[PDB]
RNA sequence: UAGUAUCUGUUCUUAUCAGUUUAAUAUCUGAUUCCUCGAGGA
RNA sequence: UGAAGCUUUCAUACU
């Protein structure tokens, strides 16, 4: 429970997805050939591709329900 | 079926690079970071070559390599935080030629993580202390010291946890032999967890927090936070303590500005943009990279920008007070992942893809007509500069690298028995086609 | 109200004797009620309850942590009361307790901290001049805390206006105290300061007062130990001085100014260093005839720290400075002076660790042979320190003659058994070697003496000495007159005293160790049968000694003990598995392993399977560790057949144990299970199929250990067939079943992957049902918790909805 | 010639068959793993030599007999393909190669990568060759850590188990440790540094330069 | 029951009763990594004492293999308390 | 405020794989979705059962676990030979029928 | 020593809705002169 | 064909 990221029986697709999808930008940001695959694909410069993934870190997958 | 791994040729894309008095003696050497290997450069200063020393495989993810001196010594230690739960200190031996390691400290699990330090890693000027980061609420403090042999010693962790919390960059900030302190750029994310609305994502502002580890009491205290205009990547650090002032340097979209606590006021300095732009005008500029050159008379940095423009930025001052900053264009050179200036006179530039590069600075001081921009000067609108071939720069040296390879084949199209590889790689307009074939020239 | 706000602050009390949730609850409380309490009445209370004669140490730090969060919020308030706060804690400082003094030191700097640099100077500042000497020393400890806590330059003002003072001299020595007890206390930190202080304190060398002048040598010797190795050209306006009083000084202050000197050498060039060491060298000669038992403790530490250096050459050291040095203090004067005789030894070895070990070695080795013990104890310590810091490469054919004769001599002329002779006696022998050929009938000859009797104190020491020489004993190809000494050391098996009878155990073993059994002389068919009822002793090292050398002897003598004795000693050995002390297991799982290699798995297997059958838990559990241990050492292919025969009886309980055997089998065997996983997996279905409880429990650990002991082997096709068996037991509410399939789940994620894992979690992770939620969720985390960074490389897609993107689009970039 | 090979961006590897006188592809195998593919190679009419965007390399075999003719069991294809090889490399490969690159040598798996790295992967021949390099791997993997902390069994199990495959570039380190260590590993191989240096060259001659 | 504080250079022990068994999942086969505990559990009277039994210390304590392989060894200081 | 079994099967792509619980769980339309991953084995199957796991039927007589062909050539049941054990362990070693990663068992799946 | 399991015994109107809860049941909470042979049932 | 659950005063076995 004091780990960030794990579940419980009242969890919601929200959350898991939030989870996943903030751990999946700062998984790119630590490894070296994805950020050099992201930048070569979307022609941007690292430091770009790294800024953005660190502003997408904030609201991604919207703000929550009701 | 068993098969066997064999490497032919090694990595030549380089992470990061520090440089440093690695071997003790007076001459300076540059440690690069491949993804996976750590590598020892020399570039001789007679001839302008760089030579290779040493290479290893460390069989890990480098993500931070940080360079440090205690007070009195004559030799840099290597601090490397990786993918694994550990933080570690190396020593080149240059008798051996080979990294020794002096301190291996356990903190978390392996892999690159959220909430486990390896992301981030900052160092006191003086050497007293270091500090590990993750872009999540974890942060680790390891106070550093000497015994009566002069060796290394290491302390146990200090936490300085804060939850909610993302971090794009931690520095350390100089002072005069006063209680070490460290700079982080952070952005709290409760109320936008919260909010269904979607205005609390918005109307959130980075902060620039003080961290301040007390070596009398033994622990690490939040001294100083403020929001800031708009959002910021990396810091620089401003040389303090009897030479120059103590502050932060935070690099923005189409802005710089200078920051310290205390009574100083906040200055900014807007970015200048080329004459007759040809880029799509909704788009910003941020600086990409920095190289701070210390003498003992004076101070500058060198910032570059994504189109590969390089200013060089001094600082007017008073006794204590910051005034006025000023950037004048340096040169263009290709976007670069690290710079490193080099007593001697020399600027290496290890690219983002492509060829490395070494270069003479040819032109000291600055005996120039082109103008240079200042935050006094008033603008309601923004500075304009005209990009022009290599006048400080001369190229004196050019690494070979591969990276990227994007695709290859392997065929005899020459009419040689040997098969020979042809290999598309590069990106952009330095982009190239390239035949390799097993042999020396 | 007044008692009302000590009522409520007996919030103290709570924490005293409390429990730990409501310590730190009353702890923040209070801190949160400090400001508005007040430091009056707080204070009033807290320090005598820190003042009580009784106090522990830890109430003690609490009340000090306590202290602490008081003091940081109330800031400017506790000025009026600073004065008092410091009568209290102003001792606390020169305590002989380490602990009491980091906790006076706390307080005082987070004292320094709330309080001003001014407030602190004023209250501090009547008691510098004071008469009484232990306040002078409270007071310059308080000084330097403070100046540790609020910074030096901030001090460095007071400092320089107290030690210019004319009034008195009690100030300006209070003030070079101050000066040095700041160096004591921050060490290296002064080194971007020591200019400063040195300037500061440096005009008292010349003082007409001679304990200002005294005063002033300590502070100086002080900061040059706080700045070593760096720090030299801040000590450049106190050469002349220093020097010129060690030319015109003699006594206390010369003791000063001389140690002084010797802190400050080390930090020279070989140009200074050398010059200096000249100057203070004749003055250091004329010394060496002064009287006080504390001189010559320093002279020793002064020549150890300059004759370390490189700007003294061994060539100067052999001219001038050994002769006097070796006239005046290898005197047994020396040796019952308990105070310098250490001293002197690590000086006498520092020096032959520069100069050369002949010399010494020579010098102090006549004098070996001498009428007091104590001067022949001091000399033989001496000589095996130097011995083995650099080896006896110069030993000459007569400093041969004489080491040997000279050690010999001392071995026969001993009082009480002491480690010293017998160190020193093994030491030299082993670093002597294969050269010590007819000394080898003489040594023999005096051990075989010792040996023969003399109250087994004697006899256990000769015995250690057998143990330890042996190997160079028997190097030179002389065993024979060795069969003389097996022989007397195997008369000597009966003796009532234990600690004797291990010390032989051990000669004998080491004997045999290097003997071989053709050429061991007394037979092997005798011996063993003598010492078969050995191994009921209940002495540790009697039994550990005993087993190792049935162990040797079934290694390599097998062939001489007709079987059914090895049977027997093995069945005895069973219940040794069982001992308290892990050596004893260790040796037990050793001659076990010889026993079983040598007499074949058969019939020992056979026999290990009927004992299994019938006996208590803790004996079938060691029949099913020596069950293992045999099938490591005589390959698993040789045990596994016979122990899958007798799965095939119709019992329960007798299924179970087999279970429990092939759980523990391969929980020890670890990587030699990767050729034995598929003849298993029937046998595991069927029991993962069994309706019993403990059948499934014990598949599940035996599915666990398996999994965990062949990882990185390729057995992953097994393994996948055993989970889709082991997964239907998820939904099981006992508990020691649930626990076993948790541990068989998380071997499975190491040995299988954690991409199969998540499959199987994926469809149950959001059921209706809340039983498959919280399982599927318990498990998950389990896979999350252990190889997170994977876990990104095997997450399904989900596609995006009207309101939020799910998609990872970097992933789908395509180069 | 009878089979089609198709890279999902998300799923690894269909297997579909083209009927050339009924006129229709049908698909009549596939994989039980996701994967993120980036390139792919044929080893033979039966094995597929894949690669991913996180730096993983695997060779994926069809079961004997099969059908070959058709006409799920996981929401997937009826038939399903084994998993016979995983490494992790560390770098994402992007270009994979069946070729043989010295003239007289043996075939090899040559890849490619996004940092500018160049690989092999060779097969063993014999049991005594790869029970040899196997315990120098694991001698190895204990006496001569990596350099930051990592464990080396870890790495190369990032996503998946390591499955059939030797590190050769942990297994060249042995050239460069201090004597002692060299003469401890060695005396647990049965042999001298100068033999097992000569038999890790010649592997390397083998195939590649 | 564990503690479970992030660690540092303080050298966990063990008693004379149990040496050489895990402390993690209690085990008798193959010690690996040397134990690390907080600096709280090795404070003051507490130096050396065992990590199970609080009583006197007479050697290293060790996770055994298959709890570093589980990496049961990144989970913080494991003296019981 | 709920679906219904008709009503949920026409919103989804795979109405096979809804169940009559399917409609009463907090996201039906995430669980029908994860219930149709390309992977992803299905729940035990018991959790509803009242009779708990396994057992059920001590009618059946299950004879001693039969041991391995080559094993029961090895002609254990005197002269023992060992290189026979060996070579015959080693040389005539066979591979069992194994089951796929989507197989599961039952109580009733042994007949 | 005190925990589990297996036999034996018991096991709650073929009368209707609502609420708590449950996956759904279950549980719990409230409402809805006549026949037969001095008696029983509804 | 099938669905054997829950409880205790039972009684009997294993830890
Ligand atoms: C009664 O005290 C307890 C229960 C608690 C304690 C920690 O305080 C005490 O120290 C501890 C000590 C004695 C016992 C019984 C515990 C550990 C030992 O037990 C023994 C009974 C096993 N026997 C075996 O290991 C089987 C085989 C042998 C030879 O080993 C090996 C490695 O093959 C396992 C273990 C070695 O036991
Ligand atoms: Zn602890
Ligand atoms: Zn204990
Ligand atoms: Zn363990």
């Amino acid at each position: 429970s004091k780990y960030i990221g794990t579940g419980h029986a009242d969890t919601t697709k929200w959350e898991w997805l939030v989870n996943q999808h903030r751990d999946s930008y700062c998984s790119y940001m630590g490894h070296f050939d994805l950020l050099n695959y992201f930048a070569i694909a979307e022609n941007e410069s690292k430091a770009r591709v790294r800024f953005n993934l660190m502003e997408k870190m904030l609201q991604p997958c919207g703000p929550p329900a009701d | 079926m068993f098969l066997y791994n064999l490497t032919l040729q090694r990595a030549t894309g380089i992470s990061f690079a520090i440089h440093g008095n690695f071997s003790g003696t007076k001459q300076q050497e540059i440690v690069v970071s491949r993804g996976k290997i750590l590598e020892l450069l020399r570039p001789d200063p007679n001839t302008g070559k760089v030579h290779t020393l040493l290479t290893v495989e460390v069989f890990g993810v480098i993500r931070s390599l940080m360079a440090f001196r205690l007070t009195g010594g004559t030799k840099d230690y290597i601090v490397v935080g990786s993918d694994s739960g550990r933080i570690v200190i190396l020593e080149y031996q240059p008798s051996k030629n080979m990294f020794e390691k002096i301190h291996q400290e356990t903190f978390g699990k392996s892999g690159c993580r959220r909430i486990v330090p390896g992301q981030f890693l900052a160092v006191d000027p003086k050497g007293r202390a270091v500090m590990i980061s993750a872009i999540e609420k974890q942060k680790l403090v390891y106070i550093l010291n000497r015994d009566a042999a002069a060796r290394l010693t290491i302390s146990s962790p200090l936490e300085a946890h804060k939850a909610n919390t993302l971090v794009y960059h931690v520095v350390g900030v100089d002072v005069g032999f006063e209680n070490p302190m460290f700079a982080c750029l952070e952005m709290d994310y409760e109320e936008a967890d919260n909010d269904p609305t979607g205005e609390a994502a918005a109307n959130t502002q980075q902060t620039l927090t003080f961290y301040e580890l007390d070596l009398g009491l033994n622990h690490v205290v939040r001294k100083y936070s403020e929001p800031l205009e708009e959002h910021g990547n990396f810091l620089i650090t401003v040389p303090g303590g009897s030479d120059g002032p103590s502050g932060v340097l935070i690099c923005s979209e189409n802005y710089i500005t200078y920051k310290n606590f205390g009574d100083q006021p906040d200055i900014r300095c807007p970015i200048p943009r080329r004459r007759n732009d040809l880029d799509d005008p909704e788009r910003g500029m941020i600086f990409v990279c920095s190289a701070t050159h210390k003498t003992k008379s004076m101070f500058f940095f060198l910032a570059q920008t994504e189109q590969g423009d390089i200013f060089k930025i001094t600082l007017e001052t008073d006794e204590d007070m910051v005034t006025e900053i000023r950037l004048k264009y340096f040169d263009t050179v290709p976007v670069a992942a690290a710079m490193c200036v080099l007593k001697t006179g020399f600027l290496f530039v290890a690219s983002e893809f492509g060829n490395h590069y070494l270069y003479q600075i040819a032109h000291l001081g600055d005996d120039d007509e082109e103008p240079e921009f200042s935050s006094a000067m008033p603008l309601e609108d923004t500075f304009f500069f005209q990009p022009r071939p290599l006048k400080n720069l001369v190229l004196v040296d050019e690494l070979d690298s591969l990276s990227p390879i994007l695709f290859c084949q392997i065929a005899d199209l020459a009419n040689e028995d040997t098969p020979q590889l042809y290999v598309a790689c590069g990106r952009g307009p330095r982009s190239s086609l390239r035949v390799l074939r097993h042999g020396l020239e | 109200e007044e008692q009302k706000e000590r009522k409520i602050m007996k919030l103290l009390l709570k924490i005293k004797n409390g429990t730990p949730p409501m310590r730190k609850a009353a702890l923040r409380q209070i801190t949160d009620k400090a400001r508005e309490f007040g430091a009056g009445p707080l204070f009033n209370q807290i320090l005598p309850l820190l003042m009580s004669p009784t106090l522990e140490d830890q109430e003690r730090h609490l009340l000090v942590k306590v202290i602490d969060r008081i003091l940081y919020k109330l800031d400017d308030l506790v000025r009026p009361y600073v004065h008092k706060i410091l009568v209290v804690i102003e001792p606390l400082l020169i305590d002989e307790d380490y602990y009491a003094r980091v906790e006076g030191r706390e307080i005082i700097s987070n004292l320094a901290k709330a309080a001003g640099l001014a407030t602190m100077i004023s209250t501090m500042r009547p008691d510098i001049d004071n008469m009484d000497e232990y306040v002078r020393n409270t007071t310059a400890r308080a000084f330097a805390v403070v100046a540790s806590a609020l910074g030096i330059p901030s001090l460095l003002p007071f400092l320089k206006a107290v030690c210019k003072s004319k009034k008195s001299w009690q100030a300006r020595h209070t003030g070079i105290k101050i000066v040095q007890q700041i160096a004591i206390l921050m060490g290296c930190a002064i080194l971007p300061h020591l200019r400063s202080l040195v300037e500061i304190i440096e005009h008292g060398l010349v003082d007409e007062q001679q304990k200002v002048r005294t005063i002033s040598a300590l502070a100086i010797a002080a900061l040059a130990e706080a700045a070593t190795p760096y720090g030299i050209e801040s000590f450049d306006s106190v050469l002349k001085p220093l020097w010129k009083g060690i030319r015109q000084h003699r006594g206390k202050g010369l003791a000063a100014f001389l140690k002084a000197i010797g802190y400050l050498i080390p930090l020279m060039d070989a140009e200074y260093a050398n010059y200096y060491t000249r100057e203070v060298m004749l003055i250091l000669i004329r010394e060496f005839q002064s009287p006080d038992e504390e001189m010559k403790k320093i002279v020793l530490k002064v020549v150890k720290q300059c004759c370390g250096t490189d700007g003294v050459e061994a060539n100067y050291i052999k001219t001038e400075i050994l002769p006097p040095f070796f006239k005046h203090f290898w005197q047994h004067r020396m040796a019952l002076d308990r105070r310098n005789y250490r001293q002197l030894v690590d000086t006498t070895v520092e020096l032959a660790n520069k100069v050369g070990a002949a010399e010494i070695i020579s010098r102090i080795v006549d004098d070996l042979k001498d009428e007091a013990e104590q001067y022949r104890k001091m000399v033989m310590e001496t000589i095996e320190k130097i011995m083995g810091n650099l080896g006896a490469a110069d030993i000459d054919h007569k400093l041969e003659e004489q080491l040997i004769d000279g050690i010999l001599y001392a071995f026969q002329e001993q009082t009480t058994e002491d480690s010293v002779m017998l160190n020193g006696f093994g030491t030299v022998v082993n670093a002597l070697g294969k050269r010590v050929k007819p000394y080898l009938p003489q040594i023999c000859g005096t051990v075989l003496w010792r040996l023969n009797n003399k109250s087994a104190k004697v006899r256990q020491q000769a015995a250690d000495l057998i143990s330890r020489t042996a190997v160079v004993m028997k190097t030179c190809q002389e065993e024979k007159l060795m069969g003389h000494l097996g022989v007397v050391l195997y008369e000597y098996l009966g003796e009532e005293y234990p600690e004797v009878l291990g010390s032989i155990l051990g000669a004998l073993k080491a004997i045999v160790n290097v003997i071989g059994m053709h050429k061991m002389t007394p037979p092997i068919k005798d011996l063993l049968p003598r010492l078969t009822p050995i191994l009921k002793n209940r002495h540790e090292k009697v039994q550990e000694n005993c087993i190792d050398l049935v162990g040797r002897i079934a290694d390599r003598g097998a062939e001489y003990v007709s079987a059914r004795e090895w049977m027997r000693i093995c069945f005895e050995l069973l219940e040794l598995l069982k001992a308290h002390k892990k050596a004893i297991r260790r040796a037990t799982v050793n001659t076990f392993g010889y026993i079983a290699k040598a007499i074949g798995p058969h019939d020992v297997l056979a026999t290990l399977l009927n004992n299994l059958k019938v006996q208590e838990r803790q004996n079938r559990v060691c029949t099913t560790v020596a069950i293992a241990i045999v099938a490591e050492t005589c390959s698993p292919f040789t045990v596994l057949p016979a122990l899958m025969n007798e799965y095939r009886v119709p019992e329960l309980n007798v299924q179970n144990g087999v279970l429990k055997s092939l759980s523990f089998l391969f929980e020890y065997i670890g990587e030699m299970g990767k050729d034995y996983i598929y003849a298993v997996t029937p046998l595991l279905e069927d029991a993962l199929m069994d309706r019993d409880l403990v059948h499934r429990q014990t598949a599940s650990a035996v599915v666990q250990h398996m999994s965990l002991g062949v990882y990185g082997f390729g057995c992953e096709d097994s393994l996948n067939h055993l989970l889709n068996y082991v997964w239907p037991n998820v939904f099981e509410t006992s508990p020691h079943v649930i626990q076993a399939v948790m541990g068989a789940l998380e071997g499975l994620r190491v040995a299988i992957g954690p991409c199969r894992m998540l499959q199987y979690c994926l469809q149950g992770l959001f059921h209706p049902a809340r039983k498959v939620r919280d399982v599927y969720w318990k498990i998950y985390n389990s896979i999350y918790i252990g190889s997170q960074d994977a876990l990104i490389a095997h997450y399904p897609r989900i596609y995006n909805d009207d309101k939020n993107t799910y998609i990872r689009y970097e992933l789908d970039y395509i180069l | 010639g009878h089979r089609v090979i198709v890279s999902d961006v998300q799923e690894s590897f269909i297997w579909v068959r083209y009927k050339r006188n009924e006129n229709q592809l049908i698909i009549f195998a596939d994989d039980t793993y996701p994967r993120w593919v980036t390139t792919a190679s044929l080893l033979d009419y039966d094995t597929v030599a894949g690669a991913d965007k996180f730096g993983n390399i695997c060779v994926v075999r069809l079961p004997p007999n099969t059908n070959d003719e058709v006409d799920g069991l996981l929401n997937g294809a009826s038939q399903k393909a084994e998993v016979i090889m995983n490494y992790h490399v560390g770098e994402t490969v992007l270009s994979l190669q069946k070729t043989t690159l010295i003239p007289g040598g043996s075939e090899s798996l040559v890849y490619t990568t996004l940092s500018g790295g160049i690989g092999i992967l060779v097969p063993f021949t014999s049991h005594e060759d790869h029970d040899f390099f196997q315990h120098v791997e694991m001698h190895l993997r204990s006496e001569h850590p990596p350099l930051c902390g990592r464990d080396h069994l870890s790495f190369r199990s990032y996503y998946f188990p390591v499955k059939n495959v030797i590190d050769g570039d942990l297994c060249e380190q042995f050239n460069s440790m201090e004597p002692n260590k060299q003469k401890n590993v060695s005396e647990e191989l049965d042999r001298t540094p100068p033999e097992v240096s000569k038999k890790l060259e010649d592997i390397r001659t083998r195939y590649a330069f | 029951i564990f503690c479970r504080k992030q660690a540092g250079v303080a050298i966990g022990r063990l008693c004379e009763k149990c040496d050489g068994k895990c402390v993690i999942c209690d085990s008798y086969v193959r010690p690996c990594t040397l134990v690390r505990i907080c600096d709280e559990c090795n404070y003051g009277s507490y130096q050396g004492r065992c990590v199970i039994c609080g009583g006197p210390g007479v050697s290293d304590a060790y996770y055994c293999k298959e709890c570093t392989i589980q990496e049961k060894d990144r989970d913080g200081c494991p003296k019981i308390v | 405020n709920r679906f219904t079994v008709a009503e949920l099967k026409q919103l989804v792509a795979r109405p096979d794989v809804v169940e009559m619980h399917d409609v009463t769980a907090q996201d039906p339309k995430l669980l029908v979705h994860l219930k149709a991953t390309r992977n992803s084995v299905p729940v035990p199957r018991h959790w509803c059962f009242k009779r708990k796991y396994l057992q059920g039927k001590r009618g059946i007589e299950k004879p001693p676990f039969e041991l391995p062909d080559f094993i029961k050539r090895t002609g254990i049941q005197i002269d023992i030979d060992y290189q026979k054990l060996h070579d015959a362990f080693f040389k005539w070693q066979t591979k069992p029928k194994l089951t796929i990663h989507g197989d599961l068992y039952y109580e009733g799946k042994e007949f």
